């Protein structure tokens, strides 16, 4: 006894509208700014079956020659990782003489479908940070599950996702945390599976018949949503996670980001990749802690994008300010 | 992972007593799938283990729906709850040799539980790290 | 009373502006780091901020007398000040 | 099989009485195989045996070049007398997660036999049939 499962007469009267027809400027009201997905470049499954990375993980010793003296041949030992991935679809379903009935057709799927590409670009924000294949076996494994706990004091060299997270102390339902990430073909990348298409697939099914327990057959319109997308983090070094950020003793004065930004920079790897884009993500609370005035901005066309020590803070409305404590892997 | 409906031997299922998987995968041929190309299965604990002691997780098949006599092909051992957090996997990587006819996966618990769960079930590609 | 004529600054240094007295209680935790004054002096046992463990200290602070090292909470036992005044 | 010497467990060992493989595997450092590409192993039985009651070939791996942390990587379980003959795989199709620097085989046989082989490895293609 309800009216929210299909589109019914009272949307389109809402919607199409203004003396006319539809409209083709909806107002995205609920539209959480993620540039996480505008950053991230994407990469074709070229392997097949769960995109495949062969990571360096061995060095040769070279040596001396000491008055023709035999230089003994050396291996290169190489780890490999799989990086599956994941798919998201959606469906659209107007009755046929419903679309017909609004005087346009093209324009009310247009902006249905904009509708449906603000979700999928929310929910794969969501899961691009905190997904998780440990309990979502059908998601794709995000940002955090893969750094879910902390070295307590930092190995010499990065040998460990663990090496590469910054306890910055805390406890509680409030905690928050900072992402600082290289985008790159050799640091991370979004995949689209082979034969799948890269990004958002908006596909028309035309006009189609429906059913229901008794016949009923009536004529509906649906608009078929897929985008598959997979994560990859290649060179791991160019993942640091600031995790347990207390946004209550951040809004006070009882912890400074900057330390733990400097912390984190002196845990990254230094940029040397070509082509590679790289940003913060860290939500609203944290550059609302950057109220505390040589660290500047930087000239890129006068824009709101501050540039810490050479860095885009790319803030992403994405990042949910409750995640779970961090534990330690003593 | 792309994992999907049919060929999915449990989802999300608690099995906290010892219990056995509800999706009996059957097959009427003894394909034998595991030869040539391999194919990728998980038994990976999909939400943590509370009070129990040891999950035994065999993949009994068997040639029968009822699995009057069946078959071991993969047996975790007596996992103590200490492991049994989330993606704690329970048996090898791709499908075993040996499926005969039906197969259906085993929960043998020593004692209750009061919370676990389960994800077994193929999978197109493995996830790792 | 009233400012017209701004002079040389930023280094003359200030009160806090915040005050409020303090009832001490054995479990109650305070926002932000505060700093705690004894108008009647006598025995106080505080937590420390930075260390999230610290276990206690008594600072027997004198009447009227600052207790050091900013305060996260004030514990009722072990204290026998009357009068804390947080600021 | 295309086999490999300097990725081989054992060359044609024997398995009468109670020891290990005779060459231990060592790659470089702690890394990891049984994730990302399949890496198919044999650890299989080549000559026939004789009156030992079992045999609980094991891939042991431990830090250490010498075994003193043993850690079960597959394990073959209590293969009885009967079915202890020539190309029998004993273990996994694949190579188990978890590779540390170093891994062995473990022949603990039930009872000593008078014959008894084993060639176990990593192959290039496991041939099937």
């Amino acid at each position: 006894t309800l009216g929210n499962t299909y589109l019914t007469l009272a949307d389109v009267q809402k919607q199409k509208d203004g003396k006319g027809n539809v409209t083709s400027e909806i107002i995205e009201m609920l539209a959480e700014t993620n540039p996480i997905l505008e950053d991230m470049v994407v990469m074709e499954c070229n392997d097949g079956t769960g995109h495949l990375t062969t990571i360096r993980t061995g060095l040769p010793q070279a040596t001396w020659r000491r008055l023709y003296e035999g230089v003994q041949p050396a291996k290169s030992t190489t780890r490999q990782i799989k990086d599956s991935t994941g798919t998201l679809e959606a469906w659209s379903e107007v009755d046929e003489k419903l679309v017909k009935l609004s005087k346009d057709k093209q324009q009310l799927m247009l902006n249905e479908a904009a509708a449906f590409l603000e979700g999928m670009n929310q929910t794969m924000a969501s899961t691009l940070f905190y997904g998780n294949t440990a309990t979502d076996a059908v998601k794709f494994m995000g940002l955090a599950p893969r750094f879910n706990a902390y070295r307590a004091a930092r190995n010499l060299k990065p040998v460990d996702t663990a090496d590469q997270v910054i306890d910055a102390g805390g406890t509680g339902s409030d905690l928050t945390s900072i992402w600082m990430v290289v985008w790159g073909d050799r640091t991370a990348h979004g995949l689209y599976p082979e034969g799948t298409s890269a990004g958002l697939q908006r596909e028309y099914l035309g006009a189609e018949t429906k059913e229901l327990g008794d016949g009923g057959v009536y004529r509906v319109v649906r608009e078929k949503f897929e985008w598959d997308l997979g994560l990859t983090v290649r060179d791991f070094r160019y993942v640091v996670r600031i995790a347990n950020i207390d946004v209550s003793d951040l809004q006070a004065g009882t912890i400074d980001i900057y330390a733990l930004l400097r912390k984190a920079y002196y845990r990254l790897e230094n940029r040397v990749i070509t082509g590679g884009r790289a940003a913060l993500y860290c939500n609203a609370d944290v550059t609302e802690a950057m109220d505390a005035a040589r660290l500047t901005p930087m000239q890129v066309d006068g824009k709101e994008v501050m540039m810490y020590r050479g860095i885009p803070v790319r803030e992403c409305d994405a990042i949910l300010s409750t995640e779970t404590a961090v534990p330690s892997v003593a | 992972m792309i994992m999907d409906k049919e060929n999915t031997f449990s989802y999300k299922q608690a099995i906290t007593g010892t219990a056995v998987s509800t999706n009996v995968i059957d097959l009427g041929v003894s394909r034998d799938i595991g030869k040539g190309v391999p194919v990728p299965i998980i038994i990976q604990v999909v939400e943590d283990f509370a009070d129990a002691t040891s999950l035994t997780a065999t993949l009994q098949t068997s040639e029968t729906e009822n699995f009057s006599s069946a078959t071991t092909l993969a047996t975790s051992g007596a996992v103590p709850v200490a492991d049994l957090t989330a993606g704690k996997q329970l048996a090898v990587q791709y499908m075993p040799l040996g499926t005969q006819r039906y197969l259906r996966v085993n929960y043998t618990v020593s004692g209750t539980a009061t919370a676990g769960a389960v994800t077994a079930g193929v999978v197109m590609s493995h996830q790792q790290n | 009373d009233i400012q017209t004529s701004v002079a040389f600054d930023r280094q003359v240094g200030r009160f806090p502006p915040r005050a409020e007295v303090v009832t001490p209680s054995n479990s109650e935790e305070f926002t932000s780091g505060v700093s705690v004054f004894s108008n009647d002096g006598g025995d106080i046992s505080v937590v420390p901020l930075l260390p999230y463990g610290s276990a206690a200290i008594v600072v027997t602070v004198a009447a009227g007398g600052f207790v050091p090292f900013m305060v996260r909470k004030v514990n009722a036992t072990g204290t026998t000040s009357t009068s804390i005044v947080a600021v």
